[PDB]
């Protein structure tokens, strides 16, 4: 498993930064704060070792860092790292990997 | 015209901007004096809406400490997070702010606040179409103001640098 | 497992689209909106690799991309590929495949 | 496994002390007690023997005695040991290790 | 002036600092007279807000029997609990204290028992802005009065080592 | 496993005795009977034979007669023996063990 900034995830867990926050609209419009909610693309940063519960030997994380995946609705947890949000998911509940 | 208490007439000129509200803790007053905050060259932090956490009113003071000058806080109210957090720097090492709710009772507070604003030149944070916040405050988003008077029923702000030019402009909005 | 544009899901994952909106009948007359709610027709676009759940090797997704299933009526999250609505479900969730 | 001052944490349970209150601020302000909640980090004092789940050997835990953790924020057992309140989670729900 | 009851007139001065409240449990009374708890060199715990727990009187009372002398409580309640563990403490061996409420209804009080504490030297304990809990007490955080008197109906501290040169800031702060 | 006076627990259960009720403080004051709860700290006395789940073998208590151990809030059967209070408690249940 690789870390991030003095950061290391547990068995499992793997520490996102969601994208931008869209702003303005794609023609020309320009949106407010409190709509538009959290964004669900995100970018994998931290990845723990290997998962817990494979017999004998860990079961390594399938996203790898550099990754962007669609993030899940509720689950996760907040962070702090260097004054900037970062979310820790568990592995299994990442949706989607935008691979291209 | 108002009932006198007194046996003659008296002629009393309000002068500045004076609202009929005054301090919301009694441990702002550093006068030693007859119940006066009396600040010199003070900021100014206008809050449309409430000031509740410690989080969002911790910036606007750590501009103050930074440069060294009282701050008065105009607020819709100070919530007891935040006033717990001022009262405390306050009776201890001694940042200089004071704290006052808003003029005005509904949409006039909401026009007042941001006369208040432009008069002493700033921005009233918590807008309803400007989305300005109070997390991300700058040196130049403070109002300045020569000399602040809060005793327990009102507020003067008497020398606002608010850039004539504009508080014309205003003025000119308001007659109309 | 197979991907789709710039996506690809996760270990059971399956991305789906819905078929046609029904508007008209089938003799002659035509229907409103609000009323014939979601297709349960659907067909499959996206595959993820295999289940991760099986011990040892991963156990590959039975439905194969570019068949016609009927989908469940709750489950299933929605993502938007290229301003298109397109629905995850779980390969498990999906009740029946249109073989013909 | 290793143990503390007269104590040692059965199969799962590690035992951490929270980091210090944060008083003041960063640069030049001074904070109340009710605010600033409990300090997510901690530091690692105890740690059980095994897990207990684990088939015929017991899977010794992973975060070795000494090291910074992010804890969660719910989970926990407070004991007190020489007058100073120290927590007890399981392994399984400690977030991050503060590796550097 | 007041309605008297005797048959002459009756010049009646209340000198040191007496409030109109008496003490709570009827088992403070070690005077064999007139029901009357009667201190001589007595600490005193002024506290804001209700005592409820043992674990906040504990220490008070720990300081008090450490250094031997008398204490009184006076605080916004004693709850049933700290109630308790005084009693108990007060019925058996014989740690010399006692408990009033506070003078007034709310503000007043939050002033009133500021005086009393300058009056006699110490900290009121729950403080809005001070930051002061009961857990961590120390013996010249205590008050101290020369003579207590705590009949059913009025408590009166007469002697307050209360540091005058202070107390006359006092009096000038409320005079102003 | 080990027994006590006439009694032996099944499969997993421990009987352990509550620590002294902690009447008066440390420094010199008095404490009353409502108050102090029920005390977390304990001494094992009984210890079940072995673990009914474990596989073909019974995996024995890891907690041995004779020791003190940090007992959890709610978990506890009440038993009366001699006229003396004891707690059956599950040995998973056993925070740490006061080793010294």
């Amino acid at each position: 498993g690789q870390a991030f900034r003095k950061f290391l995830p547990l068995f499992d867990r793997v520490l996102v930064e969601r994208s931008a926050a869209e702003t303005v609209t794609k023609g020309g419009i320009m949106l407010p704060e409190k709509s538009q909610g959290k964004v669900l693309q995100a970018t994998v940063v931290a990845v723990g070792s290997g998962s817990k519960g494979k017999g004998g030997e860990i079961q390594p994380v399938s996203v790898k860092v550099g990754d962007k995946v669609l993030l899940p609705e509720y689950g996760g947890t907040k962070v702090v790292l260097d004054d900037k949000d970062y979310f820790l998911f568990r592995d299994g509940d990442i949706l989607g990997k935008y691979v291209d | 015209v108002k009932d006198g208490k007194t046996l003659n007439d008296e002629l009393e000129i309000i002068e500045g901007m004076k609202f009929d509200r005054g301090y919301i803790s009694p441990y702002f007053i550093n006068t030693s004096k007859g119940q006066k905050c009396e600040f010199q060259d003070a900021y100014v932090l206008l809050s449309e809406k409430k000031i509740s956490s410690i989080q969002s009113i911790v910036p606007a003071l750590e501009i103050a400490n930074a440069h060294r000058k009282p701050l008065v806080i105009i607020a819709e109210d100070v919530d007891g997070e935040a006033l717990s957090t001022l009262v405390l720097n306050r009776l201890k090492v001694g940042l200089q702010v004071v704290a006052v709710k808003a003029p005005g009772f509904g949409d006039n507070r909401k026009n007042q606040l941001k006369d208040m604003a432009i008069a002493t030149g700033g921005a009233v944070f918590g807008e309803e179409g400007l989305t300005l916040n109070l997390e991300d405050v700058q040196p130049h988003d403070l109002g300045k103001v020569g000399e602040v008077i809060v005793t327990k029923d009102d507020a003067m702000l008497l020398k606002g640098k608010g850039d004539k030019a504009q508080i014309e402009k205003r003025i000119q909005e308001i007659i109309e």
